[PDB]
């Protein structure tokens, strides 16, 4: 009922701010994002890696196969993996040497669940390095790979119009 | 002493992007204000033009 | 040095003279008289940033003061954050 | 944050005030006396009404509490406190310590002032080029 | 102060050493204060705590200006009468190339003054009276010499009303701080009773006296001087004595008429102004509104009303203040006055409102760039003065908790966005061009962005322009063509040397300039917006409003702590806008000549001053000095020994003054001190200096002498560059 929730700016204290509002926090947005890392960690990553790798994968095709350097290609290759498959490699390790910001190094192991987590204090890290690996390892097999059922597909395609 | 050092990796290549290509054996033959060469440009960006 | 910009003077009296500055300065130490006899260049300075609001008012009668620590904190920066 | 509201001091929301590295370093909350409820300027673009107390709002960085302070003594009162919080409680305890109101004596603390020599003629350069025999490290 | 207060000196103070801020100018001597005081001659922190007068001063200063325009332009209208050019031109227009102004021949001077004319030596003019002017029908040189003194009448009097305020014992609070009417009046009967009154002297007299001028004669072969009342036979032509209507209304019959009016649309042929006859109707149809409109009303009433959930409580009593801020009710205004001037700058060039413009090229682009720098020079201002609000004006806090207090609530936010906006632009809004170079210099056009190469394919045509002319599907009735001739549909046919006006069709290469404007308009505003918003307190300084909107910079600490403030956001925001406008100008003339400005020739084969070189060649940003700066400008650096020459001969100075600014812009301050003493020393040896302690420039004065010079430098450079490539071919 309350003019917008029991009317609060933030979670409650005003003072951090973020002026929590729609597009910050509406039952409708907020939800379109929790198997995914925004709030909770669904599973120990390893898997999120490829839905991340892959979805972002078959992107970067018409960007560099329809806007390519000398464009609209007559080659077997593009439509194409090509260079883009090269980008997921540069990308994916530009990605790794960031997982040298956190190492923090363990196996604990839980994608299995005890007791509704809370994480407890997930906010902030508590991702060890042996986590950020299995993500940016999922990234490679998500990038390269997610680059082929892009071109594998014939483009049945829609014409400008 | 890390100097002198870098002045010769400069000079070496100055004499070595010469003499498989970019004349002498035409520029000595006798050299009239046309365009004797240092080196070969190689960029993938280039057109045919 | 790690904050070393000399504002010292000679009166170090602080009435209709100078106070301005975010935390850094507790002074009023006295030294065994100078007329008003609150003296010194400083209190302990590992707390705040680098103004020269430090003179702007009440004499230093040689150098102004200024940026110079070099050796620089974040809290002493303003930004980390 | 509902399950405990301790609050004394009254904004509503802002974009302003502290973002994450107040948790990961050093915390910095200021507290105060009040009479009858008044409407105030802030740090961070503005403003609120006070009432009473603890009257203990928390700020980002120390420049900001003191900054009211000027703020807080025009329109007056004696009493303003500012403390520094960690994560993990204490050391560095900021306004509490002896007296307050710098411009008093009990004691010295601090400061010197001179280093080794006084203001007069350092036309004289810096001297020996850093060796660990001679008193150049304070 | 006390020379001697209150009651008991008439006797004026001239002398004993004089005034400001309380440790007033010392007694003991300095230089800076002579620079202070021209600056910040009015700020209004000082003179009085209490607004009291000042509103009682700003009415007087206003009077002075109104006079002054008047002193001006009597001058102008003089000049315009008795150094005539005008009588001669008007029989003669489209031959003439017109002056008001002549030198005298002393020393060099007179290269300058080169035959303009109906047979006299001149300096050619590009502001047009001679076109405001066409309107007067009656004519002759000695009058304008009456309109002239009629000018000096309004002045002396509209300048003794300024005696007749402040200095005279004079007025008090209520009179402004009860507003309640003020727009009521203003818009009703002046906004109205001018445009209204202007109607009455815009068909009465002007219409007829160019209705049969648009043929020739030697004037007065046409128009008697008073001629035009009880009389009128002459109205009969140009229409009826209403013959039998009554006070409009209807039980009226036309089998053939409808009252003068009869709307025009398009341009006159053989005077392509646009019809001198929609000009009455439109002004008439204005005034009414204003006539009805300025009849609101007395206030919070409307403002205190509607609220929303995002929307602002503040909206209400959105300002008891407003009545007495001032600095705010000027800042708002400048944005409008200012932003309502450069909307002139379009409707002008794509819809001339004076007889003989377009054909007259140079005498309406000068315009479109003068009017253009005001719809900009007045906008950055319109921010400065808000910053002047945002810091100071009210004694105390009691604005409270609104809409503003709202906007600020977010502020590292409204400006958090706007930022990325710009780097999105810039990358899509300039490196776009740089592609071309890097790849047309690499050279492979297949893949440029050329209007031909990257595919849209050869139409611009349909967006709005094509719906706009094409206009009468409509509830629209009217008039054979357009509101503006340029819009795509319609016409070959406009004018007699020359082309005046034609479609302008764009495509791409109108596409992306149009976008650089975006990014240029946007990062301009970022700096002013964030500037005026973070006016008073900031995450870097809280103790930030405390002297100043000005202060130099807080101090070496916090890392930088220099620019900050908001004099300086209104210092680096000018710096941009100088581009904002400086590149919009660069846009229009390269278009308007590459296409449009014309010639007609047998069978109308259009010959644009440049056969559309624009085509494939603005897109390259070198083409912008291949085709622009190095192409045109050849007329600036050829201009010696001529008549205009004063442009080529300026174009070096002021193309010097600019390259002097950097010295003021790029330098320290205790530097010119450290220097100013070596000087001061040499001075004392001979015994020649100390008194009035010579001092270097006041940190921010130095910035004041940047900027200001960087502009009157970098600007008149083109004022020269221009008048030098429309005078002479084009
Ligand atoms: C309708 C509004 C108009 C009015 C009435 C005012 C009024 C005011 N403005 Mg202001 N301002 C305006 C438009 C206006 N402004 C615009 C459009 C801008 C943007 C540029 C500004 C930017 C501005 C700033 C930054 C400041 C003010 C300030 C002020 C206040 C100080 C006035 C003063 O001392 O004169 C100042 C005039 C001079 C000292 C004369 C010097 C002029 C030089 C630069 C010459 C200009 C170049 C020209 C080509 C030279 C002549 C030709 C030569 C080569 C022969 C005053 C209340 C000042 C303040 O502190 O507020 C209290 C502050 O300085 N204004
Ligand atoms: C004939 C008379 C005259 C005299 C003797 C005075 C005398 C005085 N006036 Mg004053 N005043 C006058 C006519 C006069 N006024 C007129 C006609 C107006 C309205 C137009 C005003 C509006 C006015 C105001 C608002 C104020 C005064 C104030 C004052 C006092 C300060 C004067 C001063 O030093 O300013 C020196 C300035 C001048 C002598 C020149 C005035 C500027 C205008 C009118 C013309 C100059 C513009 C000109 C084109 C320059 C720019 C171009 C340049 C490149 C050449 C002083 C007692 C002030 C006061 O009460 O003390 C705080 C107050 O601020 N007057
Ligand atoms: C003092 C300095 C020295 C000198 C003599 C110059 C001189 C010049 N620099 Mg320069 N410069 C210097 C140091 C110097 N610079 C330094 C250290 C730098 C930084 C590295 C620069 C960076 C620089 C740049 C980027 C530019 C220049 C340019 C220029 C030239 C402008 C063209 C010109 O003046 O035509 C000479 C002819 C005249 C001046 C005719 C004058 C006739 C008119 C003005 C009327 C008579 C005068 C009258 C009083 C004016 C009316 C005012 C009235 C209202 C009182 C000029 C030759 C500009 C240029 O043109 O190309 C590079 C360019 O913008 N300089
Ligand atoms: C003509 C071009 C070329 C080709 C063959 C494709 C083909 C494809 N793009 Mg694509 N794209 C291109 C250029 C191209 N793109 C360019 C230049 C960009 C600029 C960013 C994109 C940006 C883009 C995005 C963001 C997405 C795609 C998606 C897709 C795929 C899904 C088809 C669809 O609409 O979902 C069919 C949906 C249902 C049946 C339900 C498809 C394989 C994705 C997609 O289209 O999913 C909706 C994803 O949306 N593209
Ligand atoms: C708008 C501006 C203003 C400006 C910039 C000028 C500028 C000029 N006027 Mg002028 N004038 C003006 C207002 C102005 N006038 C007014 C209001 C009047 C009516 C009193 C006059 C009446 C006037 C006369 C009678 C003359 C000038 C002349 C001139 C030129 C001679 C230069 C000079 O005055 O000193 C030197 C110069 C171009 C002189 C001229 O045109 O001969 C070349 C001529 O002497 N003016
Ligand atoms: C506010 C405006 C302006 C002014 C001062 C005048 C003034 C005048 N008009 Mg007039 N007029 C105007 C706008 C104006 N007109 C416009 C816009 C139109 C066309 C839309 C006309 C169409 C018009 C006609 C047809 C006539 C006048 C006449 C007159 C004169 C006497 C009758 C009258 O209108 O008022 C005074 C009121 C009464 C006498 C009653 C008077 C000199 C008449 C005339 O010549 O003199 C009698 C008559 O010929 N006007
Ligand atoms: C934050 C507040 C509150 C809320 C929750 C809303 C919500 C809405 N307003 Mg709204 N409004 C409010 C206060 C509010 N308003 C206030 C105070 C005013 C006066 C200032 C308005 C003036 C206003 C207007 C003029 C409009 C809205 C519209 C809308 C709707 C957007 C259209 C849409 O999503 O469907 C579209 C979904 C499809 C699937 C198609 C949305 C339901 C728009 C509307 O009527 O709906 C389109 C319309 O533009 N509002
Ligand atoms: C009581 C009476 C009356 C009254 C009368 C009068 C007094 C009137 C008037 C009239 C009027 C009162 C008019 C006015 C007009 C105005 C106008 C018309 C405006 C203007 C202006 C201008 C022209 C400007 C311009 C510009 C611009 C644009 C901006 C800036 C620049 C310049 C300035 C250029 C009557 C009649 C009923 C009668 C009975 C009695
Ligand atoms: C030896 C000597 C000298 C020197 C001289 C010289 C060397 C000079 C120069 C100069 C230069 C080398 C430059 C300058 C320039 C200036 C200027 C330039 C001024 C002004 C201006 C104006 C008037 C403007 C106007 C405008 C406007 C309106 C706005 C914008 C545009 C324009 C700019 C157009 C003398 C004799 C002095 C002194 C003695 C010694
Ligand atoms: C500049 C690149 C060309 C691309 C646009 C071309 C499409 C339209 C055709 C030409 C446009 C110019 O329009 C022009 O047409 C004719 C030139 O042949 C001229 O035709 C004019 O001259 C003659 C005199 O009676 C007659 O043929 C016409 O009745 C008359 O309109 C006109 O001066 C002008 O109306
Ligand atoms: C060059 C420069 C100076 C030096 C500039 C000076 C000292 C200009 C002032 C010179 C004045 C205008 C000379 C005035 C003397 C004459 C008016 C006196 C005789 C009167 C006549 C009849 C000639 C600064 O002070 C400065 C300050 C801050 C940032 C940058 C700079 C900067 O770049
Ligand atoms: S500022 Fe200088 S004079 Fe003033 S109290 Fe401090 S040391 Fe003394
Ligand atoms: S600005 Fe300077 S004097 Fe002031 S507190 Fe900081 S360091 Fe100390």
């Amino acid at each position: 009922k309350p003019t917008y929730q029991v009317i609060q700016p933030i979670n409650g204290d005003p003072f951090i701010g973020s002026l929590e509002t729609p597009v910050t926090s509406s039952p409708l947005i907020a939800w379109y994002l929790s198997n995914l890392p925004a709030y909770r960690t669904a599973v120990s990553p390893l898997l999120r890696g490829i839905e991340v790798g892959l979805a972002h994968g078959y992107l970067l095709v018409g960007p560099f196969v329809k806007a390519g350097p000398l464009r609209n290609t007559e080659i077997a290759g593009q439509a194409g993996s090509l260079a883009a498959g090269g980008l997921v490699v540069i990308l994916s390790l530009c990605l790794t040497i960031y997982g040298i910001s956190s190492f923090n190094e363990g196996a604990p192991s839980t994608a299995p669940s005890l007791t509704l987590t809370g994480r407890k204090k997930e906010p902030d890290q508590l991702q060890t390095a042996d986590g950020w690996a299995k993500f940016t390892g999922g990234f490679f097999f998500g990038g390269i790979s997610g680059v082929i059922w892009a071109y594998f597909l014939l483009y049945v395609l829609d014409l400008p119009y | 002493f890390g100097q002198l050092a870098i002045i010769f990796l400069w000079t070496s290549g100055n004499l070595f992007h010469v003499a498989w290509q970019g004349n002498f054996e035409a520029w000595v033959q006798d050299p009239f204000h046309v365009r004797p060469i240092a080196h070969a440009i190689w960029d993938p960006h280039f057109g045919q033009p | 040095m790690s904050h070393s910009v000399k504002i010292y003077d000679t009166c170090i009296g602080c009435t209709q003279c100078v106070r301005a500055c975010p935390t850094d300065v507790l002074e009023m130490i006295p030294w065994g008289g100078c007329k008003a006899k609150q003296i010194a260049s400083a209190p302990r300075t590992e707390d705040c940033v680098g103004c020269k609001r430090c003179e702007s008012a009440c004499p230093t009668d040689f150098l102004s003061v200024r940026v110079y620590l070099w050796h620089e904190t974040t809290r002493s920066m303003g930004l980390a954050y | 944050e509902l399950d405990p509201n301790t609050p004394s001091p009254i904004f509503g929301g802002s974009t302003g005030g502290l973002l994450r590295k107040a948790q990961v370093e050093e915390f910095y909350v200021i507290t105060w006396d009040s009479p009858k409820e008044q409407i105030f300027e802030m740090p961070t673009g503005g403003a609120a009404i006070m009432r009473e107390g603890p009257n203990l709002l928390k700020l980002a960085r120390k420049e900001q509490c003191l900054a009211l302070g000027t703020r807080l003594r025009s329109k007056y009162k004696i009493k303003y406190q500012f403390y520094r919080v960690f994560p993990n409680g204490e050391v560095q305890y900021l306004h509490p310590k002896d007296g307050v109101y710098p411009e008093k004596v009990n004691a010295g603390r601090q400061g010197v002032g001179q280093n080794f020599r006084s203001i007069g003629k350092n036309v004289s350069p810096i001297e020996v080029k850093f060796t660990g025999k001679q008193p150049y490290d304070l | 102060l006390v020379d001697r207060d209150p009651i008991k000196t008439s006797f004026e103070q001239w002398a004993k050493p004089g005034h400001f801020s309380r440790t007033i100018a010392k007694g003991p001597d300095t230089t800076t204060w002579i620079w202070n005081l021209h600056a910040d001659a009015h700020d209004f922190d000082s003179h009085t705590s209490d607004l009291e007068e000042i509103s009682r001063k700003v009415f007087s200063a206003h009077f002075g200006q109104l006079s002054i325009i008047f002193l001006w332009l009597s001058g102008m209208y003089f000049h315009g009468a008795r150094f005539s050019n005008y009588e001669a031109w008007l029989n003669d227009p489209t031959h003439i190339g017109p002056s008001a102004q002549v030198v005298w021949p002393i020393v060099g001077q007179e290269i300058l003054n080169g035959d303009v004319g109906g047979g006299f030596r001149g300096i050619q003019i590009t502001s047009g009276f001679f076109q405001i002017w066409r309107a007067s029908g009656i004519t002759s040189e000695l009058q304008l010499y009456c309109t002239a003194i009629g000018a000096l009448v309004f002045a002396g009097l509209m300048l003794f009303a300024g005696w007749f305020h402040y200095h005279k014992a004079a007025p008090k609070l209520a009179w402004f701080q009860d507003v309640e009417s003020m727009l009521n009046h203003h818009l009703a009967g002046l906004l109205g009773l001018g445009s209204l009154s202007w109607a009455r002297h815009q068909v009465h007299v002007s219409l007829p006296i160019n209705q049969f001028l648009n043929a020739g004669v030697d004037p007065k072969e046409i128009p008697l001087p008073h001629e035009f009342i009880l009389n009128r036979d002459l109205l009969a032509q140009l229409y009826p004595s209403f013959a039998e209507g009554a006070t409009p209304f209807f039980t009226l019959n036309w089998s053939k008429y409808a009252d003068f009016l009869t709307f025009r649309g398009g341009l006159d042929p053989l005077t392509g102004g646009l019809w001198l006859t929609d000009i009455a109707h439109h002004h008439l149809a204005i005034a009414i509104l204003f006539l009805i409109a300025g009849h609101m009303y007395r206030i919070k009433d409307i403002l205190e009303a509607h609220k929303g959930p995002f929307t602002g409580q503040g909206h209400k009593g959105l300002y008891e203040i407003l009545t007495t801020s001032w600095h705010a009710q000027l800042s708002i205004n400048l944005a409008m006055l200012g932003s309502l001037t450069i909307v002139v700058a379009q409707h002008m060039y794509s819809m001339p409102p004076y007889p003989y413009l377009a054909t007259d090229y140079a005498t309406q682009l000068s315009l479109f760039t003068h009017h253009m720098w005001i719809g900009g020079f007045l906008i950055v201002g319109a921010a400065a003065h808000a910053a002047i609000f945002m810091v100071r004006d009210y004694d105390p806090t009691t604005r409270y908790n609104d809409l503003l207090d709202r906007v600020l609530r977010h502020r590292d936010a409204i400006i958090s966005h706007l930022n990325w906006v710009c780097i999105f632009l810039g990358f899509h809004s300039f490196g776009l061009y740089i592609h071309n170079d890097t790849m047309s210099a690499l050279g492979r056009p297949q893949d440029m962005f050329s209007d031909t190469a990257i595919q849209l394919q050869p139409v611009f045509a349909q967006w709005i322009q094509n719906t706009h002319a094409l206009a009468p599907g409509t509830t629209a009735p009217g008039a054979t063509a357009s509101t503006s001739l340029t819009w795509g549909g319609g016409d070959l046919v406009a004018v007699g040397n020359k082309v005046a006006l034609l479609p302008i069709p764009l495509g791409t290469a109108d596409f992306l300039v149009h976008h650089i404007h975006a990014f240029t308009i946007h990062v301009t505003v970022l700096i002013l917006l964030k500037g005026v918003l973070f006016a008073r307190s900031s995450r870097l300084i809280p103790d930030k409003a405390n002297l100043g909107f000005r202060f130099p910079c807080d101090g070496p600490g916090r890392g930088g702590t220099c620019q900050v403030s908001a004099w300086d956001h209104v210092f680096l925001g000018l710096f941009w806008m100088y581009n904002s406008i400086s590149v919009v100008i660069f846009h229009f003339s390269w278009k308007m000549q590459s296409d449009v400005w014309g010639t007609i020739n047998d069978q109308g084969v259009v010959t644009h001053i440049t056969a559309g070189n624009f085509a494939q060649s603005s897109i390259t940003i070198n083409g912008w000095l291949r085709d622009f700066l190095w192409a045109q400008a050849s007329q600036v650096i050829q201009s010696y020994g001529s008549s205009l020459s004063a442009y080529g001969l300026f174009f070096l100075g002021a193309h010097f003054v600019w390259a002097f600014s950097l010295m003021f812009l790029f330098s320290g301050r205790g530097y010119w001190q450290e220097l100013i003493e070596s000087i001061v020393w040499a001075h004392n040896k001979l015994k020649v200096a100390p008194a009035t302690q010579p001092r270097a420039l006041s940190i921010v004065q130095g910035r004041a002498v940047g900027v200001t010079h960087y502009l009157l430098g970098g600007i008149a450079t083109t004022w020269a560059f221009f008048l030098a490539r429309i005078i002479a071919v084009g």
